[PDB]
């Protein structure tokens, strides 16, 4: 047969990342993979899956296949598993306890900081409630967290929801960028992403 | 990575003021905010001021507000908070914080929220007793 290769180097060899506030997802579709060219690469510091192998992967279809990409600190990458909290896992990107996928982690230092600090990856600091299951927040309204209420203005128990990390070269590996990848693999549709294994 | 060193404190009888300085040094960022938190015995952790690496946006809880007053020396990168009208409930131990400044859609915030500090002093005693 005939078939495009799926653009997983859209994904992962993008220059430009998306916050994880407001994480970015590539839905892919009709098209061939081989998901160990991405396991059998030097490229990532985490690549951790909860459903099958990655040489398991290159016998299944499934009729779509989401690309989540962002930017976290590197002692947060923990948080992108289910069962985790913390502010990443509460507050931007949840993953289910009944995740089927793989969640893939690089460090990026090298290209996502710069002296002086990057302003530009924010993360969500405030929310009244957890986020659900791959549910997204890209709002920005005042969260009060005092008595006093705030009529859409910033103050001392009010605070912008939106907290950027001020990626430096010099942090300490911890709090340093790293780009994740989040790839679920689901099972609606006609299966036209698949593997080269059959 | 920054550090935060503070300094000044003491004992103070009611009425008293004091200066507590925190002095900031390492790969500053471009822009920065420091924030003055306290911690009382039996109670958590509060914030008490917060101040941009520029002087301003100054904000206070509303419980030191009129009485307390953050600055920032313009020749070096060393923060003050001055405590004036001192009670017995401002006795705590007072941290300073370090945190980015956050930017969206082209503008700057100057926050010093608790949960996101960055960085922080290993803070001093104040005492305000008769
Ligand atoms: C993203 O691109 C890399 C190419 O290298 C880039 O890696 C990024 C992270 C960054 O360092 C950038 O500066 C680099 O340009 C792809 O990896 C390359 O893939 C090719 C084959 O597709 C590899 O060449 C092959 O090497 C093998 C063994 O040496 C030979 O058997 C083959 O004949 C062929 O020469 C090359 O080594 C890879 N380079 C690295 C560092 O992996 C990567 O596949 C791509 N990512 C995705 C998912 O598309």
């Amino acid at each position: 047969n005939i078939t495009n290769l799926c653009p997983f180097g859209e994904v992962f060899n993008a220059t430009r990342f998306a916050s994880v506030y407001a994480w970015n997802r590539k839905r892919i579709s009709n098209c061939v993979a081989d998901y160990s060219v991405l396991y059998n690469s030097a490229s990532f510091s985490t690549f951790k899956c909860y459903g099958v192998s990655p040489t398991k992967l290159n016998d299944l279809c499934f009729t779509n296949v989401y690309a989540d990409s962002f930017v976290i600190r590197g002692d947060e990458v923990r948080q992108i598993a289910p069962g985790q909290t913390g502010k990443i896992a509460d507050y931007n990107y949840k993953l289910p306890d009944d995740f089927t996928g793989c969640v893939i982690a690089w460090n990026s230092n090298n290209l996502d900081s710069k002296v002086g600090g990057n302003y530009n990856y924010l993360y969500r600091l405030f929310r009244k409630s957890n986020l659900k299951p791959f549910e997204r927040d890209i709002s920005t309204e005042i969260y009060q967290a005092g008595s006093t209420p705030c009529n859409g203005v910033e103050g001392f128990n009010c605070y912008f929801p939106l907290q950027s990390y001020g990626f430096q070269p010099t942090n300490g590996v911890g709090y340093q960028p790293y780009r994740v990848v989040v790839l679920s693999f689901e099972l609606l549709a006609p299966a036209t992403v698949c593997g080269p294994g059959s | 990575q920054v550090q935060l060193q503070e300094s000044g404190g003491g004992l103070v009888q009611p009425g008293g003021s004091l200066r507590l300085s925190c002095a900031v040094s390492g790969f500053t960022l471009d822009y920065y905010a420091i924030g003055w938190f306290r911690q009382a015995p039996g109670k958590e952790r509060e914030g008490v001021s917060c101040i941009s690496s520029s002087g301003g946006n100054t904000k206070y809880a509303d419980s030191v507000k009129g009485r307390f007053t953050a600055s920032r020396d313009n020749a070096k990168n060393t923060f003050y908070l001055q405590m004036n009208s001192l009670k017995p409930e401002d006795t705590a131990v007072y941290y300073c914080a370090a945190i980015a400044a956050t930017y969206y859609s082209g503008s700057y915030y100057f926050q010093c929220p608790h949960d996101g500090m960055d960085y922080w002093g290993k803070g001093t005693q104040v005492t305000v007793s008769s």
